[PDB]
């Protein structure tokens, strides 16, 4: 069909197990690390406090809110609050959000990221959801409430990227190998006695072949065959992670020549 | 990380990797000099002595003190008391000047003379920094 | 509404005049709280 | 008959409160067991 | 002090699962370690996140306001 090309191993809603060929290592490097920050993500930034109780602090509290991963999905059609012109935070840039809980049960009450209102009309667009993993529907424990602990507050989403603070993370850790066979001798393998008797070969390693002893070093050996699974927050579903990261390290190179261009 | 120091993930500090809190006490009473002269506790301003302290007396209250919850800055008043004298010296606690944060417990008693005891308390949140200790 | 202190054990809003007793008005105890600074806090999410 | 003098007791010792008081108790004192 | 909302080294939103570790050794009388993977917990940071972990919290909940 064209260039470096895809080898989809396993697909899911959180993992995509494939393999890369043709690509220069750091092609595929530099995407793994595209992938970590450099993609757009809604998460709060400014919690503002109305009244508090917990045993957690006010900016306790605050620090895990912004961690609650929410739908991120078309947030390409919403700045990011800076590029907006209005005072601080609007529809525009940002999608605000509150949670209003008391401690009412004679039992303890836990806040879930399911206690949260979108206030902010979100004008079409599928964001500020968070992400329920639970079975019960419950998603992100945030507290808990005895007494008349209530937790009244104000907390507003705006964009964002992991380079920023990974609370804006799109991934979690991309599964990330290449030469299984190691016929590059790219790792000085360590051993008491014996080199692959002590040292345990990999799972991918099932796809490359045996490098076979009456064959010389490969001198002429490059470095291909990328065995990557990509481990989704929730926030972009799976292939976007891979999709909008592509796109986004083509973005940093178009900028070069647009300001190759100026100059 | 030469020589015994150590390189940090600050992509794993921003999820809770040690992060922790911090919390100062302030000390204060309604001093008694006998012939029933106490030691005013409120908001001085100025006026017939004017020996009052620099900081931001305008984040307290009436009863010269800061209900707690309000983020506190660096050198302002968060203890109001004023010096009688034969009217508004001051005698009047700020905050600790390198230190920051936020207002945590705002107490007050009796002691065992029943003088207006004051217990304000500073909430900072203390983050992995570049040269921290571990 | 119109809380200028509280109790730290049975948790009673109070306040007094400068010099109106330092005492909680159902439990002896002179200890109390001085509740929220009703202003809104806002913070960051990192 | 007569007093003589304020001694300070140890926490959780002979005439002190804390010792015979439970974990419900200490949670109520506002103490931690 | 109760769940970290997501792992430190990875970024896996570990917070909800707690409430789902809890009963999945005290009903299901399992084991820690088959309990930890029965989550979703493969690699050993995010492992160590649930596992050495203690909700403080509860017992802060034992006091009064
Ligand atoms: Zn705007
Ligand atoms: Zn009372
Ligand atoms: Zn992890």
């Amino acid at each position: 069909e064209e260039g470096p090309q895809v080898k989809i191993r396993e697909a899911s809603k959180d993992n995509v197990d494939f393999i890369l060929s043709n690509v220069d290592l750091a092609m595929a490097n530099s995407l793994r690390r595209v992938m970590i920050a450099e993609i757009p993500t809604l998460a709060i930034d400014s919690v503002e406090v109305e009244t508090n109780t917990t045993v957690l602090a006010d900016e306790f509290i605050a620090h895990r809110l912004g961690l609650i991963p929410l739908q991120s999905m078309d947030i390409e059609q919403l700045e990011y609050s800076r590029d907006c012109f209005c005072e601080d935070h609007c529809d525009k840039c940002s999608v605000v959000l509150t949670l209003q809980a008391f401690g009412e049960s004679e039992s303890t009450t836990n806040v879930y990221s399911k206690d949260l209102v979108i206030v902010s009309n979100l004008m079409g667009r599928n964001i500020g959801h968070p992400i329920i993993q639970d079975k019960e529907g419950n998603g992100v424990l945030i507290c808990k409430l005895r007494k008349g602990q209530e937790l009244k507050l104000t907390c507003v989403a705006k964009k964002g990227i992991a380079k920023e603070h990974a609370k804006w993370g799109p991934a979690a850790a991309i599964e990330f190998e290449y030469d299984p066979w190691n016929k590059l001798k790219h790792t000085d393998y360590w051993y008491e006695q014996d080199s692959a008797k002590e040292w345990p070969q990999s799972k991918n390693c099932e796809y490359e072949d045996p490098p076979n002893e009456g064959d010389p070093f490969d001198y002429k050996a490059q470095a291909d065959t990328f065995y990557m699974n990509v481990e989704s927050v929730g926030s972009i579903p799976v292939d976007q992670v891979v999709v909008r990261g592509i796109d986004t390290l083509q973005k940093k190179v178009a900028s070069i020549l647009l300001a190759l261009t100026q100059m | 990380n030469q020589e015994d120091s150590m390189i940090m993930n600050q992509s794993s500090i921003d999820r809770g990797l040690f992060r922790s809190l911090f919390f100062r006490s302030y000390m204060d009473q309604e001093k008694k000099y006998g012939m029933s002269i106490t030691e005013t506790f409120e908001k001085p301003q100025r006026t017939n002595t004017l020996r009052m302290k620099h900081g931001t007396y305008d984040k307290l209250d009436d009863d010269g003190l800061i209900a707690p919850g309000v983020r506190v800055s660096g050198e302002d008043v968060i203890i109001g008391k004023t010096t009688p004298i034969s009217s508004k010296r001051d005698a009047s606690t700020p905050l600790r000047s390198t230190e920051n944060g936020i207002v945590d417990q705002v107490l007050v008693t009796t002691n065992q003379d029943g003088l207006k005891f004051v217990k304000v308390r500073v909430r900072t949140t203390k983050i992995p920094q570049i040269g921290d200790k571990f | 509404a119109t809380l200028k202190y509280i109790c730290a054990e049975c948790s009673s809003k109070l306040s007094l005049s400068r010099t109106d007793a330092v005492r909680c008005k159902d439990c002896g105890h002179r200890i109390l709280l001085k509740a929220r600074t009703k202003r809104l806090v806002q913070f960051e999410a990192r | 008959k007569v007093f003589i003098g304020r001694l300070p007791i140890m926490l959780r010792s002979k005439n002190c409160y804390l010792s015979e008081a439970t974990e419900s108790d200490l949670y109520k004192l506002k103490e931690c067991p | 002090m109760i769940v970290p909302v997501r792992c430190f080294s990875c970024g896996k939103v570990v917070g909800d699962k707690w409430e789902s570790y809890l009963n999945l050794l005290q009903e299901d009388e399992l084991d820690e370690g088959t309990a930890l993977s029965r989550l979703g917990l493969k690699r050993y940071c995010c492992r160590r996140m649930i596992l050495t972990h203690v909700d403080l919290i509860e017992k802060f909940l034992r006091y009064n306001p």
